[PDB]
């Protein structure tokens, strides 16, 4: 009953993915071997959403791990929880893509993709009623971006009526992690606009800010960053996996959040978030949570929601709390912050409530904002793309792999059109 | 799995190789006899029971330098067939290296490479160590590259090069050798890392407080840089960079494939105790011109790509912060066609220190590979040097006597002129 | 009640045969001396199918071991279980056939055949109700191929109303084990088409692939390969030897699988097959087994079933399982893979179920596919034959033994006709 | 049961025999006195109580070489009647070997063979060791073969031959001897394994690091090859090959019965420690022209049959893999009439090593028997040599003086011309 298929591409994709898996196992009372050692029957009731049941009271993630290089895979295998994964679900190459989108999409990735697809199909067939697919990856590299997009394209072709959702780690504004990342992002976005139903935009710049400023982590590590992402991810599917009072799911959320097909790029957020010492000096009531959710400093995308308008916002609450209170809070935010919400979508806040809170907390919240401010990010990428492409810088690395200028051009154009569309709705009255 | 084949050509290449393989052994816990009481495997193949053999070829046209290896401490480390020697050297003559003497052992060298490559399941590519100035380093290397390009195709090839200094030469014919080998190798090499002996000596004197640095010291320093480049492949890291990634991120146009290496921190133990070496601090050190390993001025040039490879106790956020501040800095200007100029690698393993070495043990290190329009100056200098001698046909008869044709000189020179113009064109803003 | 007579020819035939015997003894609770040390009365009930009862509570295989060279026989005798065999049932020559079909069929083999036949007749007379004969051998050598075919011919002549089944190890496509193997195979096939009722095609290339890829055996040995074959073999007779819910036998299977007399060349398969570590991470339910059975990577013949169509498939299941489930699975495979099944044989899947599973497993499956893709194999052999015969290469080795070109020609022609026939049914609507 | 009779003719044949029987004894644990404190039995008959005697005949027309055997370490190993000597040698004259001197002992030799054969229950055939160049190796051997063909018929006969080198001769009349004996033996031999002293010397120098290899070394090497051929008969194996199988699988036409032997690996202990010797690795070694034991170029010819005999720690799948990759390789081309070119044997017993030998102890070995159109070159050379001397009738008077007729020379030559044409015809594609 509503199986989700999990797919992980590249170093980023696999590191976030592992963390996510760790989070989920703890929640469902699963140990590093796949055995259930939980307390309550509710933990196992909907375990089939993420786990296949193997022989001898074991549970195995419906997870496929993909990379053109093996090192990351090896690391995962050696990690805590590495042994829970199905050995045949690790699909790795030997070559790599050399941070090149073309290599991931057309060359090395192409050589590996069929093997992935075979596994994927099998996984799909395992499931009684497949909800769809969640892909974790970056847009800035070669495998996650080129191979990942290719995978998406094929999956969509095979299963056009299932939901495709992505958790994409997007390039940062202040500093680039690679030189060609604008190319890789731009190309990837071209595919994503046509082939995903919803995309959570996650940015490391925002994450670091959150960790340093809000969590009071002097020197945050990538693991810590991943943890936040995992928390968000778990939050989005919580209403599918546990009983609630007003239950959401992936389809419903998409319907509420996506008024036009191309505008499916969300700014995710998570609340609460406190230091170790600071948590004793405040109570986690619903209004506090709401307040934490609605501000720029708590968004995991490097763009200010106050630079645009919210088209829609979905809030997913976990824990025992009063529905009336929640509703009041939702009303209040709309009323007081009227200028940040588009006027032609009345009651543009959607609420879901799941009775099971995450571990360690009595209540939590997950925020999904569809804000016209995300256009800024796209614009930056377009600018950076242009600056390089106009001088044909690095182009021979991509053309050498069989790619043509036309493809680049079209991709750019598509991106530009999306930006224009975003602008149009931002400005509409 | 991800094997790397190392080729050491001529005296420079061999001696540097000695330093590199010494370091690798210490890093992987391999004894000088090949024994150890899984990471090693990209650099060492494994045989029978309790023995590990370098994925390397050492070649020189004379026996003396390699004979030291054969009779030395690491005699048992290498298999005899991977230590290749002729009888007579190339006598600082590219012609002898490329044609007369080199054509007698090229087949042999390549045969052994083929044998090495046959035992690789996931060959990443080749690391070639040599100099621009020697007859073997120039002529033989060019020959070798040509053959490799034919027999292996699009497999990644990387060069570490002892580029000639502005005012510190050994040989008189260095400019000729440099020019010809650059011309002949250009279309066959994907990325070449220049390093200059003068600069390293200065570093040794200024930063390490060494009155009289020896070639050994330089070699040791070079070994560190090489280790940083390959540590991402030999060890687990937070954010990883492989040999294929450099040429994508550091070479914007096919001909402009000469990034420069800078390593930090280079300090003595006595000086290390009074300093706390943060990521910001070492990055700043790197991005200052006095710590560069080529005697050139980046303040007078523009950056086209910087790749920063951190190792040890390093935290991504910190690196980001460090880079951000360097971006602001007046002395760092980037070309207008490149808003994203940084590629960043972070590896968990601290730099290993060779017993009896000149460097102190640090928690963090960083190796920058940067590509700068300032290199054009060096090329201009070299061309000028060539011009002065060639106008008089000084030494030309030697080259012709070894089967080279005079027209090829002019050809090499014009190609280099073109290269110089290419840099200039790249320099200007849109 | 339904005695089977087992015959083994040449090195291959004897090595596979020994393994088979070992498998069977374990199943029926027989130790290396012939004494029953089993637990249940069901193990002895139908022991007479493969064993003769000797004096003093011993059981002896109804097995005849034949070779033109003695070394293999000696090895067998010295092996674990070597002493269980009747000493008088080892019939060996001193000369060999020098990898020559002619020597096996007309010369050296001819000199030995009568001695074999005498034993065979005696064995037949021992039995109350002889079902027929199973022959294990290769087609590529001289004894198994030439002598074996001769033996078959004589046996058929003597006992025309009994079933003749063969487990033939066929030449591989990528590499040849002998230079003249195309001649030897082609000749052998000529005999097999006219004189066997059913032939299981087993190919070492496929076997190695299975062992390396599926079983995760880094360096499989011939013993391991033989084990797989033995498992298949035991599977085909399981319903004859143990009580079941829907019981098959050799005759029934033949009837279901052979719609036209010449088309009796099967691609056998066995499921399940897992690594040592990988078995804990999956449950052996019937659908899983079915899935394992139906794919190209699990076939023991080096030909892709997706390159042709299935005329018929027989599936034999062992263990306690639900008949309904089995039926559903069978239906499902037919429905979803419709294009791989000939349209003019409705319900072309036959099912048998035996209640006794093999040792170590709770359930297993054996697959017998009659696929038009096997024509590829025949075509290859024909091509190879032609290439050599057109230049009369090696021909003097065969003509020197009294053979004529006409015989070769006729054999070739027959093979070609079979291929044509296969093609015709593949293409028919 | 499956007995094999060995015949050693002339100095070469006898000396090689010494090396072979020494090896066999070590392999079966038979002491030099015939004692041991069941596999032996194909090569050794057994007498009374605690003594084993070689199924062998050693023949030479002079006493000196066999006298060494009689007085030497293995004096007690052989029965006196199996060591046969005349008084005067054939003096590098085929005529003397075949007629004048040979006709005096041929009856004796054959009588002893008959006695040997009478104690065989399952005679597989004969292994004949000799040279092409000597008067005994050429003339006597031809005589012997003729008689054997008559008295034993279709029993398999195999030859191991010291084929003359291209530029390393002992005698001047070698070409004459070679040509005549090839002519006379052709219709009587089923398969003959050529081996060349020059090639073996090269192998010894290049692969074993021996400055000055002796005939002894060559003999030892040969003994290995022979052991590989017969190990499938003397030991238990996974997949087996017998003496009758070779001629079926290696001889495509009656006259084209000259396959060549290649053995791998041939290494010293010092060199063996730095290498892991896989099946793929040794197969590749074999299939490279420098390790061949005839000085000829397969790259310039085509393969008609390859038979690969593996021994020791060898796994069938691995062998298959190895062969598959070699099939792809550009340097291996097969004739168009032969899509299946490989016969493969695998035996469990590792190669045994002679105490004080030049070869290191290995877990695996392989012996390839391959038949190549490249052998035509050798024949052409030999014919040319014959022509040069015969045009002047140089040395001819000797042969005529010993009862040969001049017409027989021309006959031999024309037959060889025909042979050469046959190879050529075979060469071309359909
Ligand atoms: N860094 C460093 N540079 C070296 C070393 N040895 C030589 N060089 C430099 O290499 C150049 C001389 O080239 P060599 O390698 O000695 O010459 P070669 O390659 O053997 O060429 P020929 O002897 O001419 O055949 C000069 O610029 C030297 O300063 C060394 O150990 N370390
Ligand atoms: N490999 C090898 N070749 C040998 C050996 N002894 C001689 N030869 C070769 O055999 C040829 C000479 O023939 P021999 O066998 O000595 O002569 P023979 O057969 O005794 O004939 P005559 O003395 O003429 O009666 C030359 O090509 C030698 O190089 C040996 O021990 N090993
Ligand atoms: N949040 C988070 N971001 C990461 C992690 N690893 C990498 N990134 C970010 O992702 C981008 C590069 O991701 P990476 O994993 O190298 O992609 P890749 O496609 O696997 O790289 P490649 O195989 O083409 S060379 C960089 O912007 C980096 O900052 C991680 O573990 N967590
Ligand atoms: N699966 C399997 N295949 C084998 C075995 N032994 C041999 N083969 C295969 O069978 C073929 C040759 O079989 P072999 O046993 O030599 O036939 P033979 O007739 O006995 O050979 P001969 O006496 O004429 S020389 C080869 O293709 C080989 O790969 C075995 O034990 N198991
Ligand atoms: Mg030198
Ligand atoms: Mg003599």
């Amino acid at each position: 009953m509503r199986e989700i298929v999990h797919i992980q591409a590249g170093q980023c994709g696999n590191q976030i993915g592992a963390k996510f898996w760790e989070v989920i196992s703890d929640e469902h009372g699963i140990d590093p071997t796949g055995s259930y050692h939980g307390d309550s029957d509710l933990q196992l009731e909907r375990i089939n959403v993420y786990y296949n049941e193997a022989a001898g009271n074991k549970y195995v993630p419906r997870a496929i791990l993909v990379d053109l290089e093996p090192g990351t895979m090896d690391s995962v295998r050696s990690g805590p929880f590495g042994q829970i994964f199905r050995p045949d679900n690790f699909v790795f190459g030997q070559s790599g893509a050399g941070n090149n989108w073309a290599k991931g999409h057309y060359t090395e990735g192409a050589e590996l993709v069929d093997s992935v697809l075979d596994v994927v199909r099998k996984e799909s067939e395992s499931c009684d009623c497949l909800q769809g697919f969640q892909l974790t990856h970056s847009l800035g590299g070669g495998t996650g971006s080129g191979m990942g997009t290719l995978l998406i394209s094929k999956i969509r072709e095979e299963y056009p009526d299932r939901i495709m959702n992505t958790f994409s780690v997007v390039p940062s504004p202040k500093v680039s992690d690679t030189v060609v990342e604008p190319y890789n992002a731009t190309l990837s976005v071209h595919q994503l606009v046509e082939n995903t139903d919803e995309t959570y935009c996650i940015d490391n710049e925002a994450l670091y800010d959150i960790c340093f400023r809000t969590l009071k982590l002097t020197t945050p590590t990538y693991g810590d960053l991943n943890h936040l992402v995992s928390a968000t991810m778990s939050g989005v599917t919580t209403c599918l996996r546990f009983p609630g009072q007003l239950n959401a799911d992936l389809r419903k959320l998409a319907v509420n959040m996506v008024p036009f097909p191309r505008l499916h790029f969300f700014m995710p957020g998570f609340a609460p978030l406190t230091s170790r010492g600071s948590q004793q000096y405040r109570a986690l009531t619903v209004p506090e949570l709401t307040q934490q959710m609605f501000d720029a400093k708590n968004m995991m995308a490097a763009c200010d929601p106050r630079h645009g308008r919210y088209l829609t916002v979905a809030a997913v609450f976990r824990g025992r709390m009063s529905m009336k209170e929640v509703d009041e809070q939702m009303l209040n935010v709309q009323n007081k912050n009227s200028s940040y919400f588009v006027e032609w979508i009345p009651n543009n806040v959607k609420t879901a409530v799941c009775d099971i809170p995450p571990r360690g907390l009595k209540m939590s919240a997950t925020f999904i904002g569809n804000s016209t401010a995300i256009q800024e990010l796209f614009k930056r990428i377009s600018e950076q793309f242009t600056a390089m492409f106009r001088r044909k810088a690095f182009l021979h690395w991509y053309t050498g792999e069989g790619m043509d200028e036309m493809e680049f051009t079209e991709a750019e154009s598509n991106m530009n059109d999306l930006v224009s569309e975003y602008q149009q709705y931002q400005d509409a009255t | 799995m991800r094997e790397c084949i190392s080729i050491h050509v001529g005296q420079a290449g061999v001696q540097i190789g000695n330093a590199c393989w010494e370091l690798y052994c210490l890093e992987h816990g391999i004894q000088p006899d090949g024994q150890m009481p899984d990471s090693f495997n990209t650099f060492f193949s494994e045989t029978g029971a309790g023995k590990h053999v370098p994925r390397a070829v050492f070649v020189d046209l004379e026996p003396t330098v390699i004979d030291e290896v054969r009779t030395g401490t690491y005699r048992q480390l290498f298999h005899p067939e991977q230590l290749i020697t002729g009888k007579e050297d190339a006598a600082n003559n590219y012609a002898r290296g490329h044609y007369t003497i080199g054509k007698e052992i090229i087949d042999l060298v390549l045969d052994r490479i083929r044998k090495l490559a046959d035992q690789c399941t996931g060959l990443q590519g080749f690391l070639v160590f040599h100099s621009f100035g020697g007859g073997t380093g120039s002529g033989f290397t060019s020959l070798l590259m040509e053959r490799l390009s034919v027999d292996y195709g699009k497999k990644s090839k990387l060069e570490f090069s002892i580029y000639p200094a502005p005012q510190v030469s050994t040989a008189v014919v260095e400019p000729y050798n440099s020019i010809l080998t650059t011309h002949t190798t250009l279309e066959h090499s994907d990325c070449a890392f220049m390093v200059d002996n003068e600069a390293i000596y200065d570093i040794c004197r200024r930063n390490l407080d060494i009155e009289r640095p020896t070639y050994t010291n330089l070699n040791r320093l070079i070994s560190q840089i090489v280790s940083s480049i390959t540590a991402s492949l030999r060890f687990d890291g937070a954010l990883n960079v492989d040999l294929t990634e450099f040429q994508t991120n550091l070479v914007p146009y096919p001909r402009i494939h000469f990034p420069l290496a800078t390593y930090a921190p280079v300090i003595s133990a006595e000086k290390a105790y009074h300093e706390q070496l943060s990521v910001a601090e070492i990055t700043n050190a790197c991005f200052e011109p006095a710590n560069q390993m080529v005697k050139c001025d980046p303040r007078h040039g523009k950056y086209m790509a910087c790749c920063l490879l951190y190792r040890g106790d390093v935290v991504p956020k910190d690196v980001n912060a460090a880079i951000a501040t360097i971006k602001t800095k007046r002395s760092i200007q980037f070309v207008d066609w490149c808003p994203t100029g940084f590629k960043v690698g972070i590896n968990y393993q601290p730099p290993t220190v060779v017993p009896g070495g000149d460097l102190a043990k640090v928690q963090r290190a960083v190796c920058m590979l940067s590509n700068t329009t300032a290199i054009a100056e060096a090329w201009a200098r070299l061309d000028h040097k060539f011009d002065l001698m060639y106008a008089k046909r000084a030494f030309v008869h030697w080259y012709v006597g070894e089967g080279m044709e005079e027209g090829e000189f002019s050809e090499a020179r014009e190609d280099m002129a073109a290269l110089e113009k290419d840099y200039e064109e790249v320099g200007v803003d849109s």
